[PDB]
RNA sequence: UGGAGAGUUUGAUCCUGGCUCAGGGUGAACGCUGGCGGCGUGCCUAAGACAUGCAAGUCGUGCGGGCCGCGGGAUUUUACUCCGUGGUCAGCGGCGGACGGGUGAGUAACGCGUGGGUGACCUACCCGGAAGAGGGGGACAACCCGGGGAAACUCGGGCUAAUCCCCCAUGUGGACCCGCCCCUUGGGGUGUGUCCAAAGGGCUUUGCCCGCUUCCGGAUGGGCCCGCGUCCCAUCAGCUAGUUGGUGGGGUAAUGGCCCACCAAGGCGACGACGGGUAGCCGGUCUGAGAGGAUGGCCGGCCACAGGGGCACUGAGACACGGGCCCCACUCCUACGGGAGGCAGCAGUUAGGAAUCUUCCGCAAUGGGCGCAAGCCUGACGGAGCGACGCCGCUUGGAGGAAGAAGCCCUUCGGGGUGUAAACUCCUGAACCCGGGACGAAACCCCCGACGAGGGGACUGACGGUACCGGGGUAAUAGCGCCGGCCAACUCCGUGCCAGCAGCCGCGGUAAUACGGAGGGCGCGAGCGUUACCCGGAUUCACUGGGCGUAAAGGGCGUGUAGGCGGCCUGGGGCGUCCCAUGUGA
């Protein structure tokens, strides 16, 4: 199963704030605002020169916890956008944000990418009508991603569907905010999400 | 045969399975035995590298 | 004795058959002479039998017993349906 | 098509029997070069026809005897005793590597 | 350990014997007709070949010979008898052979 | 859409060069650890030996009986005997047992692959088309009577039916010899002569249903032959006497030295014969930028085998895994004379081994055999069981939560770490409980129509009370390896060339990031490590893609055989080469 243990922990350690929490892991804390820099008794001493290898490490560690996904699957993922047409770094970003468990998370229906995989998990999510319990299930262009009619009256899917009152969603969604349900126009360009990555660090990890 | 490991238990007629990895300062030792089988009990007191030298799960903090 | 019969494919509950033409002495699932179509008996899918009439009456033509349940197939795709 | 394969008629010492030496080149699989190999058939030659030299057409046949599966088509061009030299010579040189 | 088709061996032993006879009157009623044969002879030679060659194709009927097998003894028989007779006098009595 | 390199020879350097590692893979095994599901997969060894059950039969619409019953008759004397009908048993006869299932022992071979050839052939069942079935006769089991053997079985005598066997006829046709045409290997046609057919059964009974005969055609499946391809050793160099060819026979469905008589003296070999080694081949699989290398396990295709060696019978088809004969070895029975047996079918047991499953459910589906049908058989098969053995999917929570509890660890004594991690607060609700509940199954069959087309009708579920849907509902498993460099991760103690680590370089001799433990950290996660094996890196057998002055490597030099290679101009052929179209590459 998928990572379970500290988190804004790594916010720590890969130098930039990640946000596997949401809500605090964005407020005076991804514990990376009071202490950037890496976990244990060494944490704050010298950084040695990283080695090419530590640095293309380090980037995709980076990318794949981000998603929370598992070390297996991402690189299923990696293998698969390889096989594909086009810009392969894209791509693999392409299928990482096809993942149900983080289009739900894009959508605003969680908070965290780690929430909405227990949202989709217990039944609380239904792509185009038909209800699914698959994190990974790949989202594909066109589809519905609605809330589970049944979870609605729910606090926790009510505050994030409120707070989602003025917000703005990824060009490649949209999102009727009454209706608790949004859509997936399209897969995400390169330059449509912000990542702290540099894929081309991460092909050339999986290149020895 | 080397039996690797903080110490043993081994005597003349004692039943054990090899498992191959020379020792190198040892010349004509091609083959380790495998502890935690037959006759080899695992190494006691072995908290860290368990599963080579063949030792279960302690449990006072576990 | 040449067969229109079915050729089990697909997977454990998975049931799909190819409606095929073969030598009866041959194993059920190995080489046949020609698939002439297929056959999904749970229709997931809106296309669950389809068989080339054509073909299907060349091999009636030349002698070739179906099955019981292989013309059953075929009846219903208007195999020996005529005038 | 019954294969017609072409070659020299290297022997005759058998009744109704031609050896034919037949040539045949290929590139090499792997090193690209076109290398050349040889074959001999035995041939029926119901006439006694055909003679030491001869080049011939070969083709494929319903069987004669043991190992001779391929009949005398026809005459192509009389005379190449070279070409019978050259196997005469190849086979003498057997005597050569032995001890 | 009792397997009731091992009846199919009692019934091989009843069909092999019954082959076994048809052939053994095909041999030796072929061998008297070209050992007449070569003492040149009248319809005897014939009337014997045409026994046997009726006895023949009827072996060929059911398993016994079936085929042409028949076919190919005959051939060989009423070949074997012409040429024979045809050492010495004339094919008398008209039998079996074609004028 | 495809290509990473590093460590190690020195005081240092460049080069050579080996070794080692990082990557992918697995029918695995071993260690520690282990929650769920789906789909796969599971004796690599002893082609060892095997208890027990089950694994190929079916047809009464081919035939005649026996045995156990019941009913009605000829009979009014109870003896004899006719018919009908219910079980049941085998026998005769047919079709099936040559497929399906198993295995890889042998095989380096037209075995296999691939493409051709058959004027050199066969093909039961099936489909199309043409024509027939008219007399007559015979036997053998069943059953009855006797004999031998301990048993396995077996000998003798007597009756009997058929779709069993035979004779005569009819000859649409076909076969053979001779001849003649056409065609060209034995392919068509044709003329005398000769020779060859058949079986009956059922009826909701004068007209249908199942069959039978001969012939031609198709379809399927096969046999034979050929070109090319198919591993290691030349420290195996010469091999051959059915050998090589011929003429004539025999044998086959058919070609052939396949076999035999006789004749000739031949055949093969460095382009590797002969010999030895090792191995089932392939589609594929793994690897690799590719070229290549390795491989042939699952699944499909072909071969070969059925305790070891031979052999033939029957048959369309076998030289026949669950048929027969003989020899050999082993096990069991034995009244010592004689017999019985063959799981490389499904399970299963035992032995070997590091190691590989249930003596399960079901014919409901698909397929197969026999049957007019109903059905019967089917360890093929469809399922379930067991093993993280593999692949994929999912869980062990989610959001808040301190300048930050305790414990444990560092410390320059100020402070730092584990750490939002926990405790605690809300929130969801794997497991588990309640309810509904499958798809897979429409045919065979019956009725209308005509037994055809078409329409109507009824039955049928092993998996399974499973999947899936609905209601309720508990915060509810984490491990393994690593932290000197290659390589991602550092400190305190313990230890003192010991105990130990160690893939290679090398660590350990009192301050060890290398040993053992702690804290902390890195990496993967129901797994993680180990060992073993393949490819990779290895451009380290170099075709792509290497080298030989001193690193390994130019033969001591010549002569010259086979072979390889070949100046300039013109013409012909078009074998290589290039192009188009087409068949094939399941
Ligand atoms: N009994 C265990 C072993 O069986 C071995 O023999 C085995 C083999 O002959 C054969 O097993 C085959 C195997 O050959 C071949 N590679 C295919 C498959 N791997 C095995 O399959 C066999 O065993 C599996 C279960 O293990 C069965 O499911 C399968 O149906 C059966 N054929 O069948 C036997 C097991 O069925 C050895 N005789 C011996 O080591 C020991 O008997
Ligand atoms: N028409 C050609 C074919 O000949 C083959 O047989 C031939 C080949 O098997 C063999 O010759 C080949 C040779 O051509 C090729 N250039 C070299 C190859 N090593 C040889 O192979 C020979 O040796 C190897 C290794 O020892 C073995 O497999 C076997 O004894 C033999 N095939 O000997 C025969 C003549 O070369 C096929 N088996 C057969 O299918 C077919 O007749
Ligand atoms: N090694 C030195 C000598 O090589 C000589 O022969 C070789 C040399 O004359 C010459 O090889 C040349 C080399 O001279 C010069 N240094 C440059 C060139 N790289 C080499 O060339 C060789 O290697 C390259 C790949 O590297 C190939 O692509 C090429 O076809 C091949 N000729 O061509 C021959 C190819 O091997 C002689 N064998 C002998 O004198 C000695 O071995
Ligand atoms: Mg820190
Ligand atoms: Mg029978
Ligand atoms: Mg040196
Ligand atoms: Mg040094
Ligand atoms: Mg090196
Ligand atoms: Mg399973
Ligand atoms: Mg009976
Ligand atoms: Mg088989
Ligand atoms: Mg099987
Ligand atoms: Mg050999
Ligand atoms: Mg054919
Ligand atoms: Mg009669
Ligand atoms: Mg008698
Ligand atoms: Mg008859
Ligand atoms: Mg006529
Ligand atoms: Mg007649
Ligand atoms: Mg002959
Ligand atoms: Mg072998
Ligand atoms: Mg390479
Ligand atoms: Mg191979
Ligand atoms: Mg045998
Ligand atoms: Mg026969
Ligand atoms: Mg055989
Ligand atoms: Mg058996
Ligand atoms: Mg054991
Ligand atoms: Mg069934
Ligand atoms: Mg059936
Ligand atoms: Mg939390
Ligand atoms: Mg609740
Ligand atoms: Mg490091
Ligand atoms: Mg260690
Ligand atoms: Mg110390
Ligand atoms: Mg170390
Ligand atoms: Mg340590
Ligand atoms: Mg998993
Ligand atoms: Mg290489
Ligand atoms: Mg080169
Ligand atoms: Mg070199
Ligand atoms: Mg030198
Ligand atoms: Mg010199
Ligand atoms: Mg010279
Ligand atoms: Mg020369
Ligand atoms: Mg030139
Ligand atoms: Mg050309």
């Amino acid at each position: 199963g998928r990572y379970i243990g500290p988190v804004c922990r790594l916010c720590r350690r890969e130098g930039v704030k990640l946000y596997l929490k949401g809500e605090r892991c964005y407020s005076p804390k991804c514990a990376m605002e009071r202490r950037p820099y890496p976990p244990g008794q060494h944490g704050q001493k010298r950084a040695r020169r990283p080695s090419d290898y530590a640095v293309r490490l380090r980037e995709k560690q980076k990318l794949r916890r981000i998603y929370g996904i598992s070390e297996r699957q991402f690189r299923n993922l990696f293998e698969e956008a390889s096989k594909k047409k086009g810009v392969t770094g894209s791509v693999f970003l392409g299928l990482l944000e096809s993942r149900l468990d983080n289009v739900v998370y894009r959508l605003g229906f969680a908070v965290s990418r780690r929430q909405a995989r227990q949202l989709v998990r217990h039944g609380h999510i239904t792509v185009n009508g038909r209800r699914v319990d698959l994190p990974s299930y790949r989202v594909r262009p066109g589809d519905e991603i609605a809330v589970a009619e049944k979870s609605r009256n729910l606090e926790l899917i009510r505050q994030n569907l409120e707070a989602m009152k003025g917000r703005k969603v990824g060009p490649w969604l949209s999102l009727d905010v009454e209706g608790m349900k949004g859509k997936f126009l399209r897969l995400p360009d390169r330059e449509d999400l912000a990542l702290p990555v540099n894929e081309q660090l991460v092909i050339e990890f999986y290149s020895r | 045969a080397y039996i690797p490991g903080e110490g043993h238990n081994l005597q003349e007629h004692s039943v054990v399975l090899i498992r191959g990895g020379r020792v190198k300062d040892l010349p004509g030792v091609r083959y380790h035995i495998v502890r935690g089988v037959y006759d080899a009990a695992g190494v006691k007191d072995r908290k860290k590298s368990r599963s080579k030298y063949g030792t279960k799960k302690p449990k006072e903090a576990a | 004795m040449v067969k229109i019969r079915l050729a089990r494919f697909g997977s454990k509950h998975n049931p799909h058959y190819r409606i095929v033409v073969t030598d009866a002495r041959r194993k059920r699932d190995g080489k046949y002479i020609e698939k002439i179509g297929y056959y999904d008996p749970r229709k997931t899918t809106p296309d669950w039998l389809k068989v080339d009439v054509e073909r299907a009456r060349y091999w009636l033509s030349v002698g070739a017993q179906p099955t019981d349940t292989a013309r059953r197939l075929l009846r219903q795709a208007g195999v020996f349906r005529q005038e | 098509p019954k294969k017609v394969l072409t070659g020299v008629v290297v022997s005759d010492k058998m009744q109704k029997t031609v050896t034919v030496l037949v040539e045949r080149q290929f590139p090499h699989p792997l090193y690209g070069k076109v290398i050349k190999r040889s074959k001999k058939y035995l041939a029926h030659d119901p006439e006694e026809k055909y003679k030491l030299g001869d080049v011939v057409e070969i083709i494929e046949s319903r069987p004669i005897s043991k190992r001779k599966r391929f009949r005398v088509l026809r005459l192509v061009e009389s005379g190449r005793m070279d070409l019978v030299e050259k196997y005469l010579i190849r086979r003498q040189n057997y005597e050569s590597l032995s001890k | 350990r009792n397997l009731s088709a091992l009846k199919r061996h009692r019934q091989s032993l009843k069909r092999r014997l019954r082959n076994k006879a048809k052939k053994s009157a095909i041999k030796t009623l072929s061998k008297k007709a070209i050992q007449l044969a070569q003492e040149g002879k009248a319809e005897e030679a014939l009337k014997i070949m045409r026994k046997a060659e009726s006895l023949i194709d009827k072996a060929a009927k059911g398993s016994t010979l079936h085929k042409n097998a028949a076919a190919r003894r005959k051939s060989r028989l009423m070949r074997k008898v012409r040429q024979l007779l045809e050492a010495a006098g004339a094919p008398l009595i008209g039998g079996g052979l074609s004028a």
